[PDB]
């Protein structure tokens, strides 16, 4: 080798990559990647291999440091731990509740007003009651007999829809 | 155990309530018991079955 | 290098209760202030439990099959256990995984050596002598770790090969007992889960000499077979496991 | 509710006719931190290489590779995959690597 050389009699280092997979457990893999926590969202999260659709948000379950996951008496997956920082998120389902619809007679009128149970008023003439979410009913500080009823002691009626 | 009455039915539906979200958990002679991992892992002809 | 040790003093093995050692946690699951049922390859309670000691003249290493899984327990003091010996005929017909701890630094290969009869270690009074294998040709797998390790320590181990993944579950416990195993309650946390993929079914500890002929330091172990059951284990509001029922070991129980 | 009871008048109460679910925003992807990469750099930026009859070889193994740290390099003369795609190393999973 003289480095006057001209191209093919130059040398050349090779390097041969020979990617071989035995049914042993795989251990070269690439990077996997990463995307910054986003929380208090319904967002489908993936940690480790483990999938889901939930809210994440931050937990007060103190986990021992070889544990990841956390489980519930049913078995599903509510705590978490992130790999990134070491801290412990709870996985909550993303909201469902019950729409109903209160309504007089179509021959009274055609106003209705509609609950959503168990939802909280801020994530949906907006009233929060106990047994969930109620848009469209005026709510009065006055005490009436039941006519349609709502629950936990609410009870809707038409005079516009008044709970 | 005055009011064990009252705790017999309390503890009958919270128990049938438990078995039934238990019964998420079996795959009753399927591949698996998440749909997401069926729907990840095969192509609709078989995933329909 | 290879030495026949040819002064020990024949005796039989002995064998001892389990009480209600070798519990493990199953999953890498929190749970917390509840009762988890689990079917796994579990070490029974109150089960027969066979006792190795090395006293001085005993010195116990044989090669015991390693079944389903292994509890291996150590009462030891001045840290004569260093390692263990994996597979199926220990020479270089087959491959063999080998676990150390000397001096300095723990190492675990997948080779296939060709065996000592009698492997050991020694140390001078530092460390000099290391004879355990003549010779280690087609090695598939390295690791380097950190170091794993009367009476003062109680070193409990679980060993599983299961779908070619070998799990090792460790726990370390501040004992002041003289003879016996202590008896009480103690989780054994995940340690390692090792990706070798190959046949294990014999095994054989590793003790080291003390030389001033050699001198067998005060030891003791425990050998153990996991199999199939189920326990009901108890998850406090912390999250450890502080007591576990044997659904097949007593009516009460079931 | 008209739909619902199959009906186009409707009594007076209280009929429950749908369900209010919360969509998926977004996809997080959290993955421990990269580390313990491939020592690349002890083979291809090494000193002194071998002769082709006397090779050397050096298993890669128990490790992960950034393979796109390659494959973006100005430097490389020829880079010819043959089994694989070059922009799916980064995905498949080997069990080791001979280099
Ligand atoms: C230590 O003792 C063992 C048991 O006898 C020896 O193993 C045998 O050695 C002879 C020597 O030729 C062989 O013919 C046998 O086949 C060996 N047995 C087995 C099961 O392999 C061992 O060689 C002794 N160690 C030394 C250094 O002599
Ligand atoms: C343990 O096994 C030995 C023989 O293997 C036997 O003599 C002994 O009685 C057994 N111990 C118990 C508690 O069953
Ligand atoms: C312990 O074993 C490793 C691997 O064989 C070796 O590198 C190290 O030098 C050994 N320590 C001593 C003190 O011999
Ligand atoms: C194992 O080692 C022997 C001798 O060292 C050699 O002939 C054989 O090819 C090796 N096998 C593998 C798979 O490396
Ligand atoms: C493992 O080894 C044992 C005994 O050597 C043998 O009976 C068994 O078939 C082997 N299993 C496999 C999967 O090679
Ligand atoms: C749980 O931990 C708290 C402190 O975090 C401690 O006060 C309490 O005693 C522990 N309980 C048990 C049963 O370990
Ligand atoms: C990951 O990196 C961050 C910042 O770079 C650090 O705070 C965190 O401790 C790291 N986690 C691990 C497991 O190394
Ligand atoms: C060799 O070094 C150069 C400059 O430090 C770098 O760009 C290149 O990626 C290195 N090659 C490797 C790591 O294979």
């Amino acid at each position: 080798f003289q480095p006057t050389y001209g191209v093919g009699y130059q040398p050349y280092r090779v390097v041969v990559l020979s990617f071989e997979l035995l049914h042993a457990p795989a251990t070269v893999c690439g990077p996997k990647k990463s995307t910054n926590l986003v929380k208090n969202k319904c967002v489908n999260f993936n940690f480790n291999g483990l999938t889901g659709t939930g809210v994440l948000t931050e937990s007060n379950k103190k986990f021992l440091p070889f544990q990841q996951f956390g489980r519930d008496i049913a078995d599903t997956t509510d705590a978490v731990r992130d790999p990134q920082t070491l801290e412990i998120l709870d996985i909550t389902p993303c909201s469902f509740g019950g729409v109903s619809v209160i309504t007089p007679g179509t021959n009274t009128s055609n106003q209705v007003a509609v609950l959503y149970q168990d939802v909280n008023c801020t994530e949906v003439n907006v009233f929060q009651t106990r047994a969930g979410c109620l848009i469209g009913a005026e709510h009065v500080n006055n005490s009436y007999e039941c006519d349609i009823p709502i629950g936990a002691g609410i009870c809707a009626s038409y005079q516009s829809i008044i709970a | 155990s005055a009011l064990g009455k009252l705790q017999d039915v309390v503890n009958q539906n919270a128990q049938a309530l438990n078995t039934l979200v238990k019964q998420l958990s079996s795959n009753f002679g399927a591949i698996s018991s998440v749909l997401n991992d069926i729907l990840s892992r095969l192509d609709p002809p078989e995933a329909e079955v | 290098q290879c030495v026949n040790l040819t002064t020990r003093t024949q005796l039989p093995p002995a064998y001892t209760n389990s009480f209600t050692r070798g519990v493990y946690y199953p999953d890498k699951v929190f749970r917390s202030s509840v009762l988890h049922s689990t079917q796994d390859l579990f070490l029974p309670f109150f089960s027969n439990v066979t006792w190795f000691h090395a006293i001085h003249k005993r010195f116990d290493n044989p090669v015991l099959p390693f079944n389903d899984g292994v509890y291996f327990a150590s009462t030891e003091k001045s840290n004569i256990i260093r390692g263990w010996i994996f597979g199926t005929t220990l020479d270089s017909k087959t491959q063999s995984l080998l676990i150390v701890n000397n001096a300095t630094n723990v190492v675990i290969k997948v080779c296939e050596f060709q065996f000592c009869n009698d492997p050991f270690l020694g140390v001078y009074y530092m460390e000099s002598e290391f004879r355990v294998y003549s010779s280690a040709n087609n090695c598939t797998f390295e690791y380097v770790s950190q170091p794993f390790l009367n009476f003062k320590n109680l070193r409990e181990f679980v060993f599983k090969n299961i779908d070619g993944y070998f799990k090792i579950y460790s726990k370390h416990t501040p004992i002041n007992l003289v003879r016996d195993l202590p008896q009480g309650f103690s989780a054994l946390e995940p340690l390692v889960d090792l990706p070798i993929g190959i046949n294990i079914t014999r095994f054989q500890t590793l003790l080291a000499l003390h030389r001033s002929g050699w001198t067998a330091g005060a030891a003791a172990y425990y050998v153990g077979y996991l199999q199939p059951r189920t326990f009901l284990l108890k998850y406090n509001e912390n999250g450890t496991i502080t007591d576990a029922v044997d659904c097949a070991l007593d009516p009460l129980s079931e | 509710t008209k739909c619902t009871l199959k009906s186009f008048t409707v009594e007076k109460g209280i009929y429950q006719t749908s369900n209010f679910r919360v969509q998926p925003t977004e996809s997080i992807v959290r993955f421990p931190n990269i580390t313990n990469l491939c020592p690349f750099g002890e083979v291809f930026n090494a000193t002194r290489f071998a002769s082709v009859y006397a090779w050397n070889r050096k298993r890669i193994s128990n490790c992960v590779a950034d393979y796109s740290v390659l494959y973006n390099s100005a430097s490389f003369s020829t880079f010819k995959c043959y089994g694989v795609s070059p922009t799916k190393l980064n995905d498949l999973c080997f069990t080791n690597v001979y280099a």
